[PDB]
């Protein structure tokens, strides 16, 4: 991921203010509400029939935390995203059978969540850096598909 | 929107496909799985080896739905309502994948129908496949 | 297709935008140009620096078009007819770019409307912008 | 790009039978007919009002030959598409203002033309190899955009 040092500092500075558990739940939740067919990856999670059922679903919230925890961990390894996410890539392909286009959708929803939380502070330049990061993570997660 | 010339173009092309529709559907799928491996995530329950019977069977069903759409080209949303429902509520196919299969169907048609695959017919067929794709994702949300 | 709920959600959120519409339009463009540089190829004649008058001017025109679509939510294809002709016949904007702008508009609205940008509103807005993009792209071929 | 030796040789073998003049003219012409808005890039080429006019346009034919000649030279540099197409990338971005998404469209049209010409010989495995090549060329031409 070609990130300027000023981009890398922008990403890290902001990420330091993020409550990963909360943001993880919001991002996954909004994915399932905005793009409802993605609910077909989570049929064991119970009630996802209305926006409040999704956003407040304890299994959705817990899974969001797991997802974003792995994301943060990627942020500490920006120079080797492919390596950091190899085993997760394999898992998402061979076991879960998740179309990688969904990683791009989640990335974009995460960006909206960041904007929503930080308001003005999520400036156009900051967003641009986060766009490179989310595309880099999606690409890394898709890399072991075969 | 499909013009009268597109409708004619598609009916003619599809007419020549004739009895090979099923074979061409299967070929297009094979091409798609090999060219664009991510599409395989939607068929974890299929044997995807060359010549497997599931791909043959699925190819026929896809081809028959297309035949149905050509016959009901002026009324596709109604003719494909059931398939539209199915893709929206039972499957989770990301819209981009329709473009991939559409391209592979064109490639399959070009390979088999050289005289009929003129630039005008290519344009019409691409428009037609884009319309079908639109209908199949119309109930997603 | 927009549902009655979608329409309500969009009128409400856009209602709150009000007389900030032009400002948000211009921000959406700046966000787009910086995050997705290939979108700049359509504006080689603009000064794209931060705070540019051409940017501000264009942002207002985009915002006014969206405002007009919300005002005519039950008749969008007709309300946006002139714009649909323009994009199809004078510009060469690849359809993917509409997705990029739409995303950037959502980011901008999220950045400015914390209380109104609920999950259901986010969903209705995305559907709305997708519908606008469809109309603007409808006469391409 | 990540091209397998059997893939590398499959591409190379087919390409040795390609009439670049005819294929180049056919590929560019089809682009202009199937995706009519791309004609905006070629206003000075003349009459492009009907498919027949497009396909018979000498300027369309000559430019298709030029495009595919560059493409052809790229196939001899598969291990370094980025360096081979650098100046061409800058030119497409800074002077021509061409959205790189068009490179992807031409690529797929190209694949259709190869299928049209070679029929049976253009097997699914040969196609797969050419899809990797066409995406690599696209990405290389988009690389110096800013
Ligand atoms: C930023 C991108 C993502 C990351 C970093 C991520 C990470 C993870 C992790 C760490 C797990 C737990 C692994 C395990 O159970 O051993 C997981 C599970 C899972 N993920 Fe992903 N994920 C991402 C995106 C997505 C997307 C977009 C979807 C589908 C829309 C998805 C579907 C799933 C499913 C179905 C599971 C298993 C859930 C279960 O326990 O039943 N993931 N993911
Ligand atoms: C040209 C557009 C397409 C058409 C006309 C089409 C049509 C069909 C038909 C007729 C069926 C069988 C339904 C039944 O047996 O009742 C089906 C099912 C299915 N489709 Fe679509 N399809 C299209 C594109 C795609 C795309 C691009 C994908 C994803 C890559 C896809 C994934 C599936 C899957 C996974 C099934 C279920 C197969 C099974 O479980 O047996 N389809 N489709
Ligand atoms: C939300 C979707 C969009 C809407 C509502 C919209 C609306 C408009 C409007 C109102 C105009 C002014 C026409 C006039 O002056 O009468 C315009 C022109 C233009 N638009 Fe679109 N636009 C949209 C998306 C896009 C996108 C995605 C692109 C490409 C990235 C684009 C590129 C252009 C260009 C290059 C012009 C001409 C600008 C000039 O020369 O002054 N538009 N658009
Ligand atoms: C395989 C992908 C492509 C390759 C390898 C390629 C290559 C070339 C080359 C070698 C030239 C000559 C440059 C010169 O005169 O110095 C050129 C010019 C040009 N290309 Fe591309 N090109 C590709 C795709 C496209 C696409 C898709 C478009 C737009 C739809 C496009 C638009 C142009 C235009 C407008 C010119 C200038 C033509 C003129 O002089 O009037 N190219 N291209």
């Amino acid at each position: 991921v070609h990130l300027t040092p000023e981009e890398k500092s922008a990403v890290t500075a902001l990420w330091g203010k993020v409550n990963v558990d909360e943001v993880g739940g919001e991002a996954l939740g909004r994915l399932l509400v905005v793009y409802p067919w993605t609910q077909r990856f989570f049929e064991s999670f119970g009630d996802l029939s209305t926006p409040d059922a999704v956003m407040g679903n304890p299994k959705v919230k817990a899974h969001g935390k797991k997802v974003l925890g792995a994301f943060s961990d990627g942020l500490a390894h920006l120079d080797n995203l492919k390596g950091t996410f190899a085993t997760l890539s394999e898992l998402h392909c061979d076991k879960l059978h998740v179309d990688p286009e969904n990683f791009r959708l989640l990335g974009n929803v995460l960006v909206c969540v960041l904007a929503h939380h930080f308001g003005k502070e999520f400036t156009p330049p900051v967003q641009a850096a986060y766009q490179k990061v989310v595309a880099g993570v999606a690409n890394a997660l898709a890399h072991k598909y075969h | 929107m499909l013009s009268p010339a597109d409708k004619t173009n598609v009916k003619a092309a599809w007419g020549k496909v004739g009895a090979h529709a099923g074979e061409y559907g299967a070929e297009a799928l094979e091409r798609m799985f090999l060219s664009f491996p991510t599409t395989k995530t939607y068929f974890p329950h299929f044997d995807l080896s060359h010549g497997s019977a599931q791909v043959k069977g699925h190819g026929k069903k896809v081809a028959d739905a297309l035949t149905n759409a050509v016959a009901h080209v002026d009324d596709m949303p109604n003719a494909l309502s059931a398939l539209s429902d199915l893709h929206a509520h039972k499957l989770a196919v990301d819209p981009v994948n329709f473009k991939l299969l559409s391209h592979c169907l064109l490639v399959t048609l070009a390979a088999h129908l050289p005289a009929e695959f003129t630039p005008a017919v290519h344009a019409s067929l691409d428009k037609f496949l884009a319309s079908v794709s639109t209908v199949l994702t119309s109930k997603y949300r």
